[PDB]
This record gives C-alpha cells, structure tokens and sequence, in this order.
C-alpha cells in the first residue's frame, strides 16, 4: 500500500529450478560443494563426539565440549549447502 | 577532506573550519543528528559552568567564608554539609536568570550567535578580531575546565582532600 | 595455480598487490569474509602480536620500578591476574577500548571502500616518503607480524608447560 523497505543488499531469492541460486548461502555463496560436504562430515563427527562426551551433564563441565556440541545442528545446514552447491556446479 | 585532528577519518562535512575550535574533531558523527548552533551553545554553557566550578572547588579548600557549616573544604562533602535551603535558593536563582537571559526559548527557539547571550557589561571585546581570539580562549579554557573539574571531583571521591591537597600529597609509595 | 601450495588453485579474492601475498588460502576463507576485513584483522593481530612477543622478552630482561614488589614470581600470564586486582589492566583496557572506538569508525570507513587496511596515517618520523621503500616496510610489517603471532603463541604456550618464561626457558 506504501513501499515496504528491505535492507540494502536485498536480492531476488525466489527459485523454481532444481536447486536455489548460490545467493541463498549469503557469505557462503563462493564456497565449493566439496568443501561444504567435507566440513559437514567433520562438523557432524566433532559435534557428535563432543555431545557424547557430556551426555551425563554435571555442575562443572568442560566448556570446549559444550561449544563443540553445537556443530551437530550446524552440520545439517552445511550438508544442505553442499547439495545446493553441487547442483549449482560449484 | 581529511580531518585535522584525525588524519585517517574524513572531515565532518558540517564544520567547514568556520566556527572557532574546528580542528575537524567529530568522529562519532554527532553533527549529523543535531544542529551545531545548539551544540556550540551547549558546549560553551558546559565549559562556563565547569570553569566556575573548577575555580570554586579550588578556592573552597584554600579560603572559606568564616561561618559555621561553611568550613568543609572537600567540595563533594560540602554539598551535604551545608543548609539545603540556601543551596535550594541558588537553584531557584539559576532558573529565573536563565529564562530572562535566553529571552525564554527552547532548542529550536534559541536560534543570534550561539552562546552569545549578551552578558558582557565591560567592553573587553573592543576589537572584533580580539573578540574572535577571546572566543578561541573561552572555548579552549572551557574544554580544559570540563576535563579538569571532572578530574578533581573524581580525585575528591578517591582522595577525599580537594584539588591542591590531592596534588601536594599524592601517595607515591602505594596504590 | 597457487604459489605457496602448488597442487591447489590460486585464491580468488587474493591479489598480487595485497602486501604479504604468497597465494596462501587453502581453505578459501577469503571467499567467505570480505577481503578488506580480513586484511585489517590480520594487520591488527600482527601489531598486537609484535608488542606481546617483544614484551615477553622484555619481561625476562628487566622490570619497571616497583613491579617486583607487586608481583614476585609470575612472569608471563600470572602477572595479569595480580594486576586485574589492581587498576593496571583495567586502565590499559579502558584506554585501548577508547583507541579501538576510533578503530571501529576506521573499519566502517574502510568497508565502504575509502580507507586502506591498517592505514591509520600514523607516520610521524620520516620512514615512508618514497613509495618504493614504503612497499618494503609494509611487506616487512606483515612478515614480522606473522612471525610475531607464531612467536607469541609459542612463548605463552611454553610458559603454560613450564612456567619459566621465554628467555629463562632458553637458559634452562
Ligand atoms: C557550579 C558552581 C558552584 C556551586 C554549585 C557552588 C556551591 C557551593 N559553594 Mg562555591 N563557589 C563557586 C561556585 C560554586 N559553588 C565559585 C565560582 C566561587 C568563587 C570562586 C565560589 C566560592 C565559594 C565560597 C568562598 C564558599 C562557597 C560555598 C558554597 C556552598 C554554599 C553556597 C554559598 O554560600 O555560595 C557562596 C558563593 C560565593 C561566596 C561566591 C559565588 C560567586 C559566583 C558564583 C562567581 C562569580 C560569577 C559571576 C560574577 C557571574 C555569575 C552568574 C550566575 C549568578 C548565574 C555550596 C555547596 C561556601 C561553602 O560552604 O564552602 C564550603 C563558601 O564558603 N563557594
Ligand atoms: C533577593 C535576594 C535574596 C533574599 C531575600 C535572600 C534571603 C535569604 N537567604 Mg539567600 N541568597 C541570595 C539572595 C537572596 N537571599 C543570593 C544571591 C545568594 C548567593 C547565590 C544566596 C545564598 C544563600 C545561602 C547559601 C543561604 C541563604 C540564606 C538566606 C536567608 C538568610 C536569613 C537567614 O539565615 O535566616 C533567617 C532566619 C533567622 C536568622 C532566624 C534564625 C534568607 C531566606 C540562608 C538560609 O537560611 O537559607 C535557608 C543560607 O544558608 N542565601
Ligand atoms: C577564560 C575565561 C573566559 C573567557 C575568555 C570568556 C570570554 C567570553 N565570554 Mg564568558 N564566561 C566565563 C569565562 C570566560 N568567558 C565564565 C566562567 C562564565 C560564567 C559566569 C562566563 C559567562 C559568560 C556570559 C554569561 C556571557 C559570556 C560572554 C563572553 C564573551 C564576551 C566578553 C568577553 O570578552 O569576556 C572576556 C572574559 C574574560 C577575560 C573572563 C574574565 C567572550 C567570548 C558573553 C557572550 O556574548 O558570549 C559569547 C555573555 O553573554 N560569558
Ligand atoms: C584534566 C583532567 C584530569 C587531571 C589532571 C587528572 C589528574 C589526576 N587524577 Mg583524575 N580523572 C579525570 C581527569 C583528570 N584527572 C577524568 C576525566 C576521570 C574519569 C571520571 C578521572 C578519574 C580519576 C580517578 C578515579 C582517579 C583519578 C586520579 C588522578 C590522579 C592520578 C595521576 C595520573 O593521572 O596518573 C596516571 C598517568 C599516566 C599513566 C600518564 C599517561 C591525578 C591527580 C587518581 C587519584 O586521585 O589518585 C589517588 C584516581 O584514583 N582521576
Ligand atoms: C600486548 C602488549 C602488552 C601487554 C598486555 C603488557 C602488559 C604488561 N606488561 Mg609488558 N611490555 C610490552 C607490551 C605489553 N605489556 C612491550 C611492548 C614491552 C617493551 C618491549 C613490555 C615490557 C614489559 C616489562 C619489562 C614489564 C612489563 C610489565 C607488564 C605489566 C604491567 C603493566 C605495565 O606497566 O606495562 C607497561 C608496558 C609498557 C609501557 C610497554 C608498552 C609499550 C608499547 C610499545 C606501547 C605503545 C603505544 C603506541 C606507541 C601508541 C600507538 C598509537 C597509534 C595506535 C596511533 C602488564 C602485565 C611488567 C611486569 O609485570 O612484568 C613482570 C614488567 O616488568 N612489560
Ligand atoms: C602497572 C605497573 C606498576 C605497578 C603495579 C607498580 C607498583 C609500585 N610502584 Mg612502580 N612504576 C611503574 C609501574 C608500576 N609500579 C612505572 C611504569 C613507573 C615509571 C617508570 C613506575 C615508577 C615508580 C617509582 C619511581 C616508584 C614506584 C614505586 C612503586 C610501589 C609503591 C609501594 C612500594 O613498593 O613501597 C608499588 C608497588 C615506588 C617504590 O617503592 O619503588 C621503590 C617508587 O619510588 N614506581
Ligand atoms: C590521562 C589520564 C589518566 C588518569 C587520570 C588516570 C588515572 C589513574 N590511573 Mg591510569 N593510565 C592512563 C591514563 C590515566 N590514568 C594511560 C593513558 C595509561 C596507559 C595505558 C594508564 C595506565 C595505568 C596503569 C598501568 C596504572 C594506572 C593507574 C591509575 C590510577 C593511579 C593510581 C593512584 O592511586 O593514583 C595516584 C597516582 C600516582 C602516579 C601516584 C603514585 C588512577 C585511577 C594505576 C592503578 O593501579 O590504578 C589504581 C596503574 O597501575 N594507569
Ligand atoms: C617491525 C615493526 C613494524 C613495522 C616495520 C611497521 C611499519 C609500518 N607501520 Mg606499524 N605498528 C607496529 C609495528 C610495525 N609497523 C606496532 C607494533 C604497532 C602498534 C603500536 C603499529 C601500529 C601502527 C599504526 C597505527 C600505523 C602503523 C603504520 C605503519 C607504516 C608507516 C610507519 C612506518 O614506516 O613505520 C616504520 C616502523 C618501523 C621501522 C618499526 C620500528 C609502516 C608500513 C601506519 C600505516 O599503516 O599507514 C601507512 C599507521 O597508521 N603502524
Ligand atoms: C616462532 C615460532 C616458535 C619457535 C621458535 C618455538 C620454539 C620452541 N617451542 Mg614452541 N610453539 C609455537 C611456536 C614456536 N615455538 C607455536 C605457534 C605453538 C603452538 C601453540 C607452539 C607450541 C609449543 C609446545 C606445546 C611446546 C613448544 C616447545 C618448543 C621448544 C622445543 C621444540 C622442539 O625443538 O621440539 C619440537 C619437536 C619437533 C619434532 C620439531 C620438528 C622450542 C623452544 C616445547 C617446549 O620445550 O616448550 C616448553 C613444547 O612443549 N612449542
Ligand atoms: C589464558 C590466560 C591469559 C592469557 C593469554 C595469551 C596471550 C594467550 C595467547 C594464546 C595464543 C596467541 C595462542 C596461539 C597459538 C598458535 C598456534 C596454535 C599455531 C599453530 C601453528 C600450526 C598448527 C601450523 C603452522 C604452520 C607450519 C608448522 C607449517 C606451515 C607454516 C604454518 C602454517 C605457520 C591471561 C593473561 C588472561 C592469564 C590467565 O591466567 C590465563
């Protein structure tokens, strides 16, 4: 009804292809699919290991293991980015 | 193009080396959000209050009016160690003199050179160039007096002595 | 292809002109972040690291008047804990925070394409007035700074094992 503002750098992200354009990856638009796939596997193993090392949680835990356990959900987004880049020829 | 005070930052577009005190020193972009006439008159008012306050704090320890409850040298403590009513009367005096001085104006309404409120009964500014030089003197001593008065009043919170007393006996042999 | 790493491809973001270029970016991190941000970040890490390695050596060489009486034994990172009880660190923190505030403004101006990475125009002595000798001092700053990051990490970690401190650990 009036112009709706969006921040500078807003681009068109609607896709009807097999995979979205690499622009949907933001700052990761230039990373290759091999690098996302290897980072995804790495993050999944390190995140699962760190998660496993602190499943009995105690009042004093190792702080690095806590931070490293956040790599398991991050790996899901990494392998989705690997599928997007492999189907974009990157 | 580049600020004189800060070589790497660009010059604040607003200043243009026109007002006295313009060494291009506005890194945080405060002139873009407010009018500079209001800011300059505010700067002059803060510096004038701080000049009066610095001189007052200095002399309180050295010389006090010889009456009971006016003998506490430490400025900070002298606020509490004094009749509340008398200082309250001074606060009320600060109100009327201001309303009359600025002709009864707000932030937009105040703008008349900024800070030129007319209270110069003696003819010091004979030469207009001597007036400009005295303006540079006023702003620089006002800036010094702002930092200086802040520095002594926080010394007085730390040392508990007063300006000259804190300077003369500064504990070199401990923290 | 890349110079430093012959099997790997030349980094896209990196350029020959960018001082201290060896074509070294195997993981392609320069593609992820803005290259000017990484350049400013590397230059800043270089300068902090240079100061820290020099400080580590100097702390083993001598001690400013009165410091022996606040801290007796602690040499590298132990001194920081005693000084935070005092005002020594808080003071450095406050003034460096103030200096970094204008560093933040400088970063914003750089990221819009105007200022150059690490260029704060701080050249009082006449050391860069040639623009060929200037290029050599820029590259020397980056190489000494990179060496200093590795060194500072090396010295602090050696103190973590032994507690000796850098030069005394060299002696014993
Ligand atoms: C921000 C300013 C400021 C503030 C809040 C105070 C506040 C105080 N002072 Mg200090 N004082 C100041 C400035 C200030 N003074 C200045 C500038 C001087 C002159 C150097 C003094 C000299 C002074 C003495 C000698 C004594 C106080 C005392 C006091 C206390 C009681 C008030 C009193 O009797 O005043 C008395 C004020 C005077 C005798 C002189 C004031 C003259 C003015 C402010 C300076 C000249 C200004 C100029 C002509 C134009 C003014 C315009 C203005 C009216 C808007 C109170 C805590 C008394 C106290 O309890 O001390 C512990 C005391 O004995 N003051
Ligand atoms: C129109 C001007 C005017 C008038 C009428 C007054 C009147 C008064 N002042 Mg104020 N005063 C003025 C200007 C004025 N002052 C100015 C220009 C300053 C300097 C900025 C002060 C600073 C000042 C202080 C610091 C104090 C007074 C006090 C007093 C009272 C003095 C009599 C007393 O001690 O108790 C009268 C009663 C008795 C003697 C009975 C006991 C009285 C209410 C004093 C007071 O009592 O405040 C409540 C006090 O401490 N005045
Ligand atoms: C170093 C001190 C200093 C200096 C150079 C000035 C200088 C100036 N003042 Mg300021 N002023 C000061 C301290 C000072 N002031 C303080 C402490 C107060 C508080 C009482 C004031 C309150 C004041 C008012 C209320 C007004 C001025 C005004 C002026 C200007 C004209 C008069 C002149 O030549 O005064 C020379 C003054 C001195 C040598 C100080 C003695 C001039 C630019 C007038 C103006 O038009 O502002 C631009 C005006 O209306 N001043
Ligand atoms: C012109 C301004 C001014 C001046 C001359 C001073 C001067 C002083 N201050 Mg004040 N101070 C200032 C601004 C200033 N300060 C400001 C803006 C703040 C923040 C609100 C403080 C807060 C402050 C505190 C909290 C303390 C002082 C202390 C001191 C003393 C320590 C000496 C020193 O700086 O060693 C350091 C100098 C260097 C490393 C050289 C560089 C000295 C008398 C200390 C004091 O009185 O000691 C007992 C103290 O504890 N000041
Ligand atoms: C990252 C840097 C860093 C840090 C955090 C510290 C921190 C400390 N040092 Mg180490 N030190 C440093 C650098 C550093 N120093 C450097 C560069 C040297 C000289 C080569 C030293 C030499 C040294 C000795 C010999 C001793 C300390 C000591 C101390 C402690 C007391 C605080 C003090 O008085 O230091 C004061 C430190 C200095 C004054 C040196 C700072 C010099 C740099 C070059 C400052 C330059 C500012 C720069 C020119 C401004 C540029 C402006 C531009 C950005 C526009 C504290 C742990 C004492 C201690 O506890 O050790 C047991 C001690 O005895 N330091
Ligand atoms: C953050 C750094 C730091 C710290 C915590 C201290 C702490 C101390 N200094 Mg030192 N000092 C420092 C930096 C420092 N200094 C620097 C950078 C200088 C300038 C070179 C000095 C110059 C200095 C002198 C000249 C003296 C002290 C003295 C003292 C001590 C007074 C009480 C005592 O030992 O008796 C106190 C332990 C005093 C002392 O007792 O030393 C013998 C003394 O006379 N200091
Ligand atoms: C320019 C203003 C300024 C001011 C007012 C102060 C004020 C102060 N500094 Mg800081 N300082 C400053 C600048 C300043 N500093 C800068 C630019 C540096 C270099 C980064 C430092 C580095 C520094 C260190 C490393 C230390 C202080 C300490 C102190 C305190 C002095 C200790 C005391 O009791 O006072 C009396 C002051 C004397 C000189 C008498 C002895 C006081 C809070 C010391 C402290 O322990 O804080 C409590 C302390 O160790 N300062
Ligand atoms: C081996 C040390 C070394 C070297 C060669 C340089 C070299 C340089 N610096 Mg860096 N710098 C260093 C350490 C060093 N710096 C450290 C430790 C600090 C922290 C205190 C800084 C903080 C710093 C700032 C804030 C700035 C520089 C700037 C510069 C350049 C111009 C000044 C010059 O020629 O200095 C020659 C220096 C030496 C021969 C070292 C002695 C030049 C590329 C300026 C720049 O990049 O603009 C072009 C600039 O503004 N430097
Ligand atoms: C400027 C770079 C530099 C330099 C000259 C040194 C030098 C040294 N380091 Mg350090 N180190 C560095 C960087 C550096 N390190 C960095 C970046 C790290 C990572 C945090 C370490 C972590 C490290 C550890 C954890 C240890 C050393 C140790 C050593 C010493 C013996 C290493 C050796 O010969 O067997 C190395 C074996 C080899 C097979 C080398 C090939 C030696 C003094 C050891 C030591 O004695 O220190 C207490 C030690 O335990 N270093
Ligand atoms: C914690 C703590 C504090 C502190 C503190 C400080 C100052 C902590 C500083 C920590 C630093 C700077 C660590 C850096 C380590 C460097 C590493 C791991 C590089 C390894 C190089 C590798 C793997 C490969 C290198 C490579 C090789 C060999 C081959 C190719 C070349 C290259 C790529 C170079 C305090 C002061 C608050 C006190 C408090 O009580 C305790």
């Amino acid at each position: 009804f009036s112009p709706v503002p969006s921040p500078e750098g807003t681009k068109e992200t609607y896709w009807e292809t097999k995979a979205p354009s690499s622009d949907v990856l933001g700052i990761g638009a230039g990373v290759s699919s091999g690098n996302f796939a290897a980072a995804s596997v790495f993050a999944a193993l390190v995140g699962g290991y760190c998660t496993g090392q602190v499943i009995p949680l105690t009042v004093e835990p190792n702080p690095l293991f806590l931070a490293g356990s956040f790599l398991l959900p991050y790996s899901w987004a990494l392998h989705v980015a690997a599928w997007i880049q492999k189907n974009n020829g990157k | 193009d580049m600020s004189a005070s800060v070589p790497f930052l660009p010059r604040p577009a607003a200043l243009d080396g026109s007002m006295v005190g313009d060494v291009g020193f506005d890194p945080l972009g405060f002139t873009t959000k407010y009018d500079i006439k209001w800011l300059r008159e505010s700067e002059l008012k803060h510096g004038r209050v701080c000049m009066l306050a610095s001189l007052g704090c200095i002399v309180q320890e050295i010389v006090h009016l010889p009456f009971e409850a006016t003998s506490n040298p430490v400025a900070s403590e002298a606020f509490f160690q004094v009749p509340a009513g008398g200082l309250w009367q001074i606060f009320a005096g600060i109100g009327i003199v201001e309303h009359f001085s600025n002709n009864f104006k707000m932030s937009g309404s105040t703008m008349r050179a900024p800070g030129n409120l007319g209270f110069d009964p003696l003819n010091f500014g004979k030469n207009p160039s001597a007036r400009a030089r005295y303006e540079l003197a006023e702003i620089k001593n006002g800036r010094l007096a702002m930092l200086g008065f802040g520095g002594m009043i926080h010394g007085c919170f730390i040392t508990g002595k007063g300006p000259i007393g804190a300077l003369t006996s500064m504990d070199w042999h401990q923290s | 292809m890349s110079e430093s790493v012959p099997f790997l491809k030349k980094p896209e973001a990196l350029d020959s002109s960018m001082a201290g270029y060896a074509g070294f970016d195997p993981l392609g991190l320069s593609s992820i972040a803005d290259i000017k941000f990484l350049q400013e970040s590397e230059i800043k890490h270089c300068r902090i690291a240079m100061l820290a390695a020099a400080g580590s050596i100097a702390q083993d060489i001598f001690t400013f008047p009165g410091v022996s009486k606040v801290v007796g034994t602690a040499k590298m990172t132990g001194v920081h804990d005693v000084l935070v009880k005092q005002g020594a660190m808080g003071q450095i923190l406050l003034w460096t925070s103030f200096l970094e505030v204008f560093g933040t403004i400088a970063l914003l101006e750089t990221l819009d394409g105007k200022r150059a990475p690490g260029d704060f125009k701080f050249d009082p002595l006449g050391f860069s007035k040639n623009a060929e000798t200037a290029k050599r001092y820029q590259l020397s700053e980056i190489k000494n700074g990179r060496l200093a990051m590795l060194a500072t990490g090396g010295m602090v970690h050696g103190y973590f094992i032994t507690g000796k401190g850098p030069l005394e650990l060299l002696t014993n």
